[PDB]
DNA sequence: ATCGATGTATATATCTGACACGTGCCTGGAGACTAGGGAGTAATCCCCTTGGCGGTTAAAACGCGGGGGACAGCGCGTACGTGCGTTTAAGCGGTGCTAGAGCTGTCTACGACCAATTGAGCGGCCTCGGCACCGGGATTCTGAT
DNA sequence: ATCAGAATCCCGGTGCCGAGGCCGCTCAATTGGTCGTAGACAGCTCTAGCACCGCTTAAACGCACGTACGCGCTGTCCCCCGCGTTTTAACCGCCAAGGGGATTACTCCCTAGTCTCCAGGCACGTGTCAGATATATACATCGAT
């Protein structure tokens, strides 16, 4: 279909909250999108190796924690993963 | 058929290649060395996006199959497509 | 006349391309020699200007990163010129060679 | 009224869209509830990381529009993020403006 | 009680190596190194299959997949003898019930 | 009821197009998998044993030896240099390296 | 602890001889023990992050040849 | 006097019959200790199967083999025969490991 | 030092096209309900990991002499950097057209699914031959003469 | 060239233990049938890739010249090799224990699937402002004296 899918709003809204003063190029703009794709395609199928590796037929936030703290280095790490439970906590008191 | 295409990538051209790398001093056989190895990497990068095509059953090489064969080897490439 | 002294205008330079952003290669010639190399694997084909473009920044960048590692490597023989066995040892050590 | 997953996680990054690529994207036959909301805040954290930084970069060159110079610098800058991305190329991104000592004149 | 049952290769390879060379044997870590040899090169073989299908908006791995799969990660000879083999069974095979 | 036979003796095969089938299904690859794709992964399987195999054979003859070791197959790879390309990132447990001094270190007159 | 010197100079120099190397000055066991520090603390992290996942207490021959194969440096014959 | 070889055919000896053999070059109880010592700092108690320790030390001798060969050829590369810790310094530099 | 050449940054003014916002729509995501099966948990068993003792022997540690290799200094000559005049083609802008990417519709072949069957494949047991360990003579190779 | 000595290679004998084969079993592949759906093919649209012409101008190119750097040679000294002696702890074997890894059984809750709806996100459109370009200029840095 002529519509294409593209993390472009979700990135600005990032950026409004991180800066909101400051634009990005459409180059940056694809950047960025490729980049969300990317960490997104490395994560989620390190998330699938592991779900194979113990005979488990589910990604869980169990098995995207373990895939962050595989890929990402030590720093990164342990700060999305603290947020990604923060998250997930905040979903399930909200349902 | 296009052809002598390589003595195209000038002399100019990889000075200025070596200078972005920070090379100060340039020997005279480097021109030649980097002509044969940038022909080596466009090669095996072209064979993997033209496989990546033929796929498709498509006759032009799209970006995206350019995206694909550099990720292939390991050279992920951000900025057109993910 | 005035002249500068051999090595100020390669830093010059040096300086001016890493802080710079453009395609150091010539576009139309770099496009025509892909186009040499991809009528071996198939004829008769065709190539999006963003195809081009992407293995140009591929090439470019590639070639860059080369040249990073044969500087070090021929700093590491205490010598500033780089030769052709500084690729060679820089591409050997890499895993592509 | 409907209320979204991504308000309900507190996210910008969208929850559905996440749990839609896992399902398709043929990682398991099965996607907990949990894991689209853990991958896009975890995605969504390595983009405002990229992005803070990239700001940065662009207010040191004194502009106010991050092209992908700026990411680039913001990647290579970085030891994390140079670590994640280094064997990725970053179109229009340039190098670091690194001259060895050596070359540096006497 | 009975351990559960492991499936590998072994035979498979242990048959190949009969007609190949049919007085020569296998050590047990050889039988696990083959074993691994497979199973990886399955897995990349399979990887890039799924990754093709993928990329252009399909959902069955085909001969077509696994034939340009093959063609992408194994060297231009290799490549070209499995693609020579594949091809000849899957035309026996298809022939065949 | 038809007398059973096995996939791989249709494709005219030793390697397993069954179970090949059945872990391309399992894998999560895609959500289907076709009919001639387990048989010609199982022939490019059965290929790349056969070649690694015939080459570390030779090699367990040149050893005078008739058994294959780790060794065998380890020479058999880095002296074939498409298979070392192929394997390249790999390493090989109890394989030992290639036999390879540098020119200049040898000894002089 | 005294483990890392543990990696003795003469086994070192074993490992640099396999290389092909034949003269070896005074540093390079000290550089080396630092280089396999390194490269081993990076494998048992993530062969330990994968005996976390399981659930598990033993370090398994098959989480270290996971580990190794996410580095991209793939062991055959101790399980895959 | 006493028999000695000139310093190098030793090493170049040493250099055949290492290559030319496949046992592991280093000491499997220091490389046991080393290992769970490392792997107290991930987590506390741990154990490691016999085959795990033995796959670490495989790992670690093939990269450590095949850093002294690029250390090896990085130093013949400035016209030397010993290797110096900036070999090896170049040669984890180009291969992206620093 | 110093002043002159010289390239490069900096400050301001015109423009311009690309980015930031609005709109309409439509299709993908949310609420709700269902089944069913995968995962959580609890008990069991056994194997395989950890810990200890002893000897014994090969390997590691240490000392020492020396030689050869790292390294610093020096000379030279040549190859490369710099500059300048010429020429060459890359680039840009407009215009053409047609091949082929991309989308839609239809339908049929093909693969998921499911039940019954059964034979291939795996675990276990046993044995014999390939290989390994030992020892001793032969050959090679190295270094001093 | 020679020769002695140290190390390795080879040849034969003995043993041993792991690879090869056989057998029971069980569960996973095969066969036969059904059904939904996906992708193969036809056909239509319309985008963009290719081809071309012309003008401009900045980049490439050829050459002259000087000099800095690569490279070869020489001397020195230091520090790594190689070998003899002492020490130590790795390894092998043997035994004991226990804890945790793998297995099975039961349950329940968590996710796929379907439906219904509706709002968010994504082509299209637009306008306006940040940055590109141009120009003058200031300024710091390089170089010869």
């Amino acid at each position: 279909k002529t519509r294409k899918e593209s993390y472009a709003i979700y990135v600005y809204k990032v950026l409004k909250q991180v800066h909101p003063d400051t634009g990005i190029s459409s180059k940056a703009m694809s950047i960025m999108n490729s980049f969300v794709n990317d960490v997104f395609e490395r994560i989620a199928g390190e998330a699938s190796r592991l779900a194979h590796y113990n005979k488990r037929s589910t990604i869980t936030s169990r098995e995207i924690q373990t895939a962050v703290r595989l890929l990402l280095p030590g720093e990164l790490a342990k700060h999305a993963v603290s947020e990604g439970t923060k998250a997930v906590t905040k979903y399930t008191s909200a349902k | 058929v296009l052809r002598d295409n390589i003595q195209g990538i000038t002399k100019p051209a990889i000075r200025r290649l070596a200078r972005r790398g920070g090379v100060k001093r340039i020997s005279g056989l480097i021109y030649e060395e980097t002509r044969g190895v940038l022909k080596v990497f466009l090669e095996n990068v072209i064979r993997d996006a033209v496989t990546y095509t033929e796929h498709a059953k498509r006759k032009t090489v799209t970006a995206m199959d350019v995206v694909y064969a550099l990720k292939r080897q390991g050279r992920t490439l951000y900025g057109f497509g993910g | 006349p005035h002249r500068y002294r051999p090595g100020t205008v390669a830093l010059r330079e040096i300086r001016r391309y890493q802080k710079s952003t453009e395609l150091l290669i010539r576009k139309l010639p770099f496009q025509r020699l892909v186009r040499e190399i991809a009528q071996d694997f198939k004829t008769d084909l065709r190539f999006q200007s963003s195809a081009v473009m992407a293995l140009q920044e591929a090439s470019e960048a590639y070639l860059v990163a080369l040249f990073e590692d044969t500087n070090l490597c021929a700093i590491h023989a205490k010598r500033v010129t780089i030769m052709p066995k500084d690729i060679q040892l820089a591409r050997r050590i890499r895993g592509e060679r | 009224k409907a209320k979204t997953r991504s308000s309900r996680a507190g996210l910008q990054f969208p929850v559905g869209r996440v749990h839609r690529l896992l399902r398709k994207g043929n990682y398991a036959e099965r996607v907990g509830a949990g894991a689209p909301v853990y991958l896009a805040a975890v995605l969504e954290y390595l983009t405002a990381e990229i992005l803070e930084l990239a700001g940065n970069a662009a207010r040191d060159n004194k502009k106010t529009r991050i092209i992908p110079r700026h990411l680039q610098l913001a990647v290579r800058n970085d030891e994390e993020l140079n670590k994640l991305l280094g064997r990725v190329t970053i179109a229009q991104g340039g190098v670091l403006p690194n001259i060895q000592s050596v070359l540096l004149p006497k």
